[PDB]
């Protein structure tokens, strides 16, 4: 009830803010202002060329926003899923619980991927933890 | 939480010692070439734990998809009987009948053997023992035993209850009664009521339940 | 170094996921006690006999834990009783239930129940189940219940019988 209403209001406010940013034509200037700072020295390969740049403040703002929305949406998943699933007359004893957990897990995975992409360190992260991920998936 | 404060202080302790060691070894400068020998040990040490975590991840995934166990069904694994209450990373909680939560690791469900009490029909069967004296009939006892099963509103009928005489006991002939019950929670009450009515019919029809006997050849 | 670092990650996952914590009874492989410290490679369990068990860190993650106090700290205890063959099975039931009902330390939402679950070789077996909130109340409650049950036993005059046997003498 209250949680679903809050989630719907947040979604509507986010849509309205996105429309205003894309419509007011001044957030584009604000986007450039945010993307015109430096925080740390990052490096990588783009278009086959080794490029070293700095962490723009816009990147930090985007990363913070992504983390916040991921944390808000992971907890907004189960009720919003159950209200639809309860209307489906279910399919098993705990199929609903399983599906909400699966969406939770996918959401946290995509959030982590987006955050690490925004930070840019994920480009070289395929060195050390990649072997551990490989063996972990290999066992199963 | 109960110890979230202790956990967080320990975590800051650990991060602080890590950053201190990193700074000290950087100041000494030997850390530049230190990625030769101890690096392999650090790699395998982290690999063991990350592999454990990810294996438990895939075990949870296959438990959630294939579903050998679910929420709200009695199950026993290695003489640990209870109802499953949560399925998460690396841990499944089984509330035992003694209100004792068992944290079973995720790989154990896939690898070991599960006794799923309630998977298709939730039906179960229960057995009742009885000992009968040697110098008594074996048909009045049978009718007495079957009366309790027939006139009990909690005993099924499609698997009709039967009475068996399956053992010549050292002192009492052994009679065994098998009867089915639908609800799992009805198991304990049904045995009590059946035993009470069986004892009542026992003292009614006058068929003796005998204690262990033995003969003595006295000589003084 | 792999052993040390594996115990490191085991301690980290124990601290984060928290299957066990400080101040809760737990048994691992018939070793019952209260957890008192969570450190590298070692977790200390103070046993009821004041005997500290140093369990390695991987054992908590890998083995099966019996966490007595995780959500409600509630527990249930059972009381045995043997009753002679030539006696009623309702006065005994009321006597057993009186002790549970009139005890200020027995819960009521899981109301106590009396069961007659076994035809014993010499005594019919009655089993009483009742719940208790506090973990430390387990031992005292059994003692008080047994004392009052014995008092009511000698009061209502229902016999608790010793193992019997019949002899066919011939000289």
């Amino acid at each position: 009830n209250q949680q679903t209403l809050r989630i719907t209001m947040l979604l509507m406010f986010a849509l309205f803010g996105v429309m205003f940013w894309a419509i007011w034509s001044d957030l584009i200037t604000v986007f450039s202002y945010l993307d015109s700072i430096t925080l740390w020295h990052y490096n990588g390969t783009e278009a086959g060329a080794a490029v070293v740049k700095n962490v723009t403040m816009g990147s930090l703002l985007f990363a913070i926003i992504a983390s916040m929305v991921a944390w808000a949406l992971i907890r907004n998943l189960p009720g919003l899923l159950e209200v639809l699933v309860l209307s489906r007359l279910n399919m098993r004893q705990g199929a609903s619980y399983a599906i909400t957990t699966i969406l939770n897990y996918i959401i946290i995975a995509v959030g982590a991927m987006t955050v690490f992409g925004s930070l840019g360190v994920s480009w070289d992260k395929l060195q050390w933890l990649a072997a551990a991920l490989s063996v972990g998936l290999s066992f199963g | 939480r109960q110890g979230a404060s202790y956990a967080i202080t320990t975590i800051l302790n650990y991060i602080i010692i890590a950053v201190g060691a990193m700074t000290v070894f950087g100041s000494l400068g030997v850390s530049w070439d230190k990625l030769q020998w101890l690096a392999a040990a650090l790699s395998v040490g982290l690999s063991f734990g990350l592999q454990e975590i990810f294996g438990n991840f895939v075990s949870g995934l296959i438990i959630l998809f294939e579903r050998p166990v679910r929420i709200g069904d009695t199950v026993t694994i290695g003489s640990f009987s209870g109802t499953v209450s949560k399925i998460r990373i690396r841990a499944t909680t089984i509330t035992d009948f003694d209100r004792k939560e068992v944290i079973i690791p995720n790989k154990a469900f896939v690898t070991e053997r599960l006794i799923n009490w309630s998977l298709t029909d939730t039906t179960t069967r229960l057995v009742i023992r009885l000992g009968v004296a040697y110098g008594s009939d074996l048909e009045k006892v049978r009718k007495v035993l079957l009366k309790a099963a027939t006139e009990h509103p909690r005993v099924m009928h499609e698997p009709m209850p039967e009475v068996f005489f399956t053992a010549f006991g050292a002192s009492t002939l052994d009679h065994e009664l098998r009867l089915y019950v639908r609800e799992l929670r009805d198991r304990s009450r049904t045995v009590d009521e059946l035993n009470r009515t069986i004892d009542q019919l026992c003292r009614e029809n006058d068929i003796n339940i005998a204690f262990n006997q033995l003969e003595v050849h006295l000589h003084n």
